[PDB]
């Protein structure tokens, strides 16, 4: 890839399971007689990660738009390999088993996923405001999860009830049918532009869709698809 | 794995929650039994009052504006509502309903 980068061509780099790179390095280091660190990992984990990851960076001659996948052993995000990967990124997406088991198959955790360009100057004022309000509502839901688990929804205040309902609708709304996932979900693939995503989530946060039941936000496109489905059900 | 100590503290907190809710359920059952006894003790008075009122209403027909509180006042424009709600929460869907 560096040849095409150095001559000016843009590069889309997909590296699948960097953790496999790390695990291979760990097995080799175990066979090389090095003294292990933490959970059986190589002492040179940070330097190996730096050696691979620093060559991925885009430069002034050409740009590499990297999209890596990182396996997490068990579900431990505190494992040394993903932890070393975390600091080498401009955008982090976290996939949670709890969200995937709840059938929200684009199981991205919005509270555990960050990005550097999530700035009002870079991406836009409305985009930043909508994303931060969505994250705030989801954080309030995460804080009230223990209340809802045992007491139930009825004990919360009216504002807290509305926040939790909006958060559940937001959690269901993040699910999106994919073109490559037509075998699992019997729905056509859906492409949603970033402007439509921002507008739909702004409309969801404004109050529109409060009368709509939650199940109509599952595996839809923008808010117009949710409205069309709700009107079809009527 | 947050920590063994932190999860143990959470276990202790939820066990205390379970004990508190069990005590609340027991005292709520006792209060429900006492309230049912009070309702059954009040019921004969209400039954006698209802029977006397039924006899009196069957006696009077077509009176001067049919009494005052018994008046079927047409052109209803103002309605007062007496809603009764619990003094404290933790009832469930009752207050919301």
């Amino acid at each position: 890839a560096e040849y095409f980068r150095d001559e000016g061509r843009d590069i889309l780099l997909f590296i699948d399971n960097i953790f496999r790179f790390v695990q291979a390095g760990s097995e080799v280091s175990s066979l090389l007689g090095r003294m292990p660190s933490q959970v059986g990992y190589q002492p040179t984990l940070g330097t190996e990660m730096g050696e691979l990851q620093e060559r991925i960076t885009s430069t002034k001659r050409g740009s590499i738009t990297s999209m890596q996948a990182v396996y997490v052993p068990a579900d431990d995000y505190t494992d040394p390999a993903p932890a070393t990967v975390f600091s080498h990124l401009d955008a982090t997406i976290s996939l949670e088993r709890s969200i995937a088991e709840r059938a929200i198959f684009p199981a991205v955790d919005p509270l555990a996923s960050t990005s550097r360009i999530l700035d009002p100057n870079i991406v836009g004022e409305e985009h930043y405001r909508v994303a931060q309000e969505v994250k705030r509502v989801l954080q309030r839901y995460k804080d009230l999860k223990d209340i809802i688990a045992i007491l139930g929804m009825e004990e919360l205040s009216d504002e807290d009830k509305l926040t939790v309902q909006r958060a559940r609708k937001i959690e269901l709304f993040f699910s999106q049918p994919f073109t490559v996932a037509q075998q699992f979900t019997g729905r056509p693939g859906k492409y949603v532009p970033v402007k439509k995503t921002v507008e739909s989530f702004a409309r969801l946060l404004n109050g529109e869709g409060d009368h709509i039941p939650e199940s109509f936000f599952y595996m839809q496109g923008d808010f117009d698809d949710v409205l069309a489905a709700y009107e079809a059900s009527q | 794995m947050p920590s063994s100590r932190e999860i143990k503290r959470r276990i202790r907190s939820v066990k205390n929650v379970a004990q508190i809710t069990r005590a609340m359920e027991m005292v709520s059952a006792s209060k429900m039994r006492r309230a049912q006894r009070n309702v059954l003790a009040t019921r004969p008075y209400a039954d006698r009052m209802r029977e006397v009122m039924a006899n009196l209403t069957a006696r009077v027909v077509g009176a001067a504006r049919r009494g005052t509180l018994l008046e079927k006042r047409e052109t209803v424009k103002s309605v007062a509502l007496l809603v009764v709600t619990p003094d404290r929460g933790l009832c469930g869907s009752l207050v919301a309903n």
